[PDB]
């Protein structure tokens, strides 16, 4: 349900992210775990300390899913179907946590793309991440 | 916050431009969460993103908001007392839903990130998340 | 999107409401205004006293919109397009308030349809009202 | 805080009504309507369907204890913070429950009271109970 303008802004911003997506995913996870420690309890088998290969690896996976979403904005439900089942049915992730990760991702993107992260682009990226979150919680 | 954490946030806050960051935060609130514009009818043209961000009343009001945050930063052990007057204004007079206090705090954090980049570390950001949650809770108290 | 089972539950529940829809709309508004007094600030032009003509009339309008939604569950965005522009662009209703009205509606329906308001029906009606709310806030 | 007239109204209503199945119904409906909440109740066994949830003996037993806690709150409306301090620690530090869920359960409880008690659960009385459940949720969230 992203507008044409929002889709344009998301594609352009994610293009600017380019090859740094995995790095930014890892940083977003780190920021989420430090700012919102309750989120750590979804990852009891992880070392969540700074520089952990598990945080690095998971951040890469999250970023890859976001890249897939950016390439399929017209059909996020289909593209993210497997991930929706995992997060909602298997893991039972509380919807509030999607807002925490989304905020963490916006902080990360603003930090690294200060010239690109205009108010309009911020608004578009916020809607994008909310849309992705809605799909991943769609079983609810 | 611990004493050592308070010292860390105080040193970082020293660097923040009081003339600019507040205006940017309020402007982004109005653009990203457009229902918040309901409370600022008297501020004139908020009809586009560029109008919001270039509106002198938004910039002026944002400076006052950041001044309030700066005051909060000097009274971290008694945010409730510090924000009592503003709580009355926002809750009893303006009827702002308290969820919006959290939104503005988070927008401020995004603005600090945009303006300070790598210096706004995950550790420092986590400290500021505690501060803005504290401010939001203090503003909401009169509910 | 509502599941087929959810749509079944919503249509059957609204059938049981039948001729009482306008009455229940007015009651839900009253419950919203009393329980959540901040919502009253959207209606400064109303007499908000119990049984006021404006609350009765507005309750009937809300009920009519919900009836239209129940008859167009496959395309709520189209059916409620005018209402979306009104609530998001003109009235700038804070999204929190949709949850308050939705809760008020569930309380009203549970009160009047205690034998019919099963846990499964409750879940379906909750999703329905959330979906209507999402459409009316879709500009955000 | 409730006014004197409001406190009297909630006290009189709570006195007369049979509530020994209300807590079980409220918890069951929480688990059905908001399925992520099932994450916290893995040890309760079968929650795989609505009928399984609502007929689960551990759900019913736990719901009764939860409403007992609410009833204790109703007797200490002047100090909900003190009443729920220990439970706040448990729910935050040990159980990792996001405080948004306290508001959800309170609202489910109100829906359950409406379902069970008909015309006597008036808009005025319900508004009084909304103050109570908001008070309880705020007290449970305090330690977060
Ligand atoms: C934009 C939102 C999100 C995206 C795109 C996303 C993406 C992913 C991806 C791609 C995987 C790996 C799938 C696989 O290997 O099969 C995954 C797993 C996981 N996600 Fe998310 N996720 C999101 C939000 C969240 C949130 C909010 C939480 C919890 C706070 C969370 C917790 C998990 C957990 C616990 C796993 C499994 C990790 C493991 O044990 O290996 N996710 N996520
Ligand atoms: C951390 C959050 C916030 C802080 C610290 C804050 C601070 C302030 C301050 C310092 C004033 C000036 C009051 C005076 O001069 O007497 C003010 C006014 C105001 N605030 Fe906020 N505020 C916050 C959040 C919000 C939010 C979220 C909204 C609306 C969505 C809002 C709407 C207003 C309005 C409408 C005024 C009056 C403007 C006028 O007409 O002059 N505030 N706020
Ligand atoms: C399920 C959610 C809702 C539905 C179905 C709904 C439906 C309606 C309808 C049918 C109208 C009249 C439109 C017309 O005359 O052309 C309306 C107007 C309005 N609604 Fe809503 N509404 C909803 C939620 C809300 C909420 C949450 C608020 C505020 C708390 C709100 C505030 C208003 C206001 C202020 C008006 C204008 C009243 C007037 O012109 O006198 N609505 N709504
Ligand atoms: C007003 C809201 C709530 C009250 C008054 C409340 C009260 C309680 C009480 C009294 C107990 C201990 C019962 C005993 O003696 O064994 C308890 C345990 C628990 N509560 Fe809550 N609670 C509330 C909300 C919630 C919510 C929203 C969740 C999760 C979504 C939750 C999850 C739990 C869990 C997991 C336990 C431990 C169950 C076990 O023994 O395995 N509570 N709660």
């Amino acid at each position: 349900v992203l507008s044409a303008a929002d889709k344009g802004n998301v594609k352009a911003a994610w293009g600017k992210v380019g090859g740094h997506a995995a790095e930014y995913g890892a940083e977003a996870l780190e920021r989420m775990f430090l700012s919102f420690p309750t989120t750590k309890t979804y990852f009891p088998h992880f070392d969540l300390s700074h520089g952990s290969a598990q945080v690095k690896g998971h951040g890469a996976k999250v970023a890859a899913a976001l890249t897939k979403a950016v390439e399929h904005l017209d059909d996020l439900p289909g593209a993210l179907s497997e991930l929706s089942d995992l997060h909602a049915h298997k893991l039972r992730v509380d919807p509030v946590n999607f807002k925490l990760l989304s905020h963490s991702l916006l902080v990360t993107l603003a930090s690294h793309l200060p010239s690109d992260f205009t108010p309009a682009v911020h608004a578009s990226l916020d809607k994008f991440l909310a849309n992705v979150s809605t799909v991943l919680t769609s079983k609810y | 916050l611990t004493a050592e954490e308070k010292a860390a946030v105080t040193a970082f806050w020293g660097k923040v431009k009081v003339d600019e960051v507040g205006g940017e935060a309020l402007g982004r609130l109005l653009v990203v969460y457009p229902w918040t514009q309901r409370f600022f009818e008297s501020f004139g043209d908020l009809s586009t993103a560029d109008a919001v961000m270039n509106n002198p009343k938004v910039k002026a009001h944002g400076k006052k908001v950041l001044d309030s945050f700066s005051n909060g930063m000097k009274h971290l052990d008694d945010l409730k007392g510090t924000f009592a007057a503003l709580s009355e204004l926002h809750c009893d007079k303006l009827h702002v839903d308290p969820e919006n206090f959290k939104l503005l705090g988070n927008v401020l954090v995004v603005v600090l990130a945009r303006n300070f980049g790598k210096e706004f570390t995950p550790v420092l950001q986590a400290d500021f998340q505690k501060v803005v949650a504290g401010v939001a809770n203090a503003l909401a108290h009169r509910y």
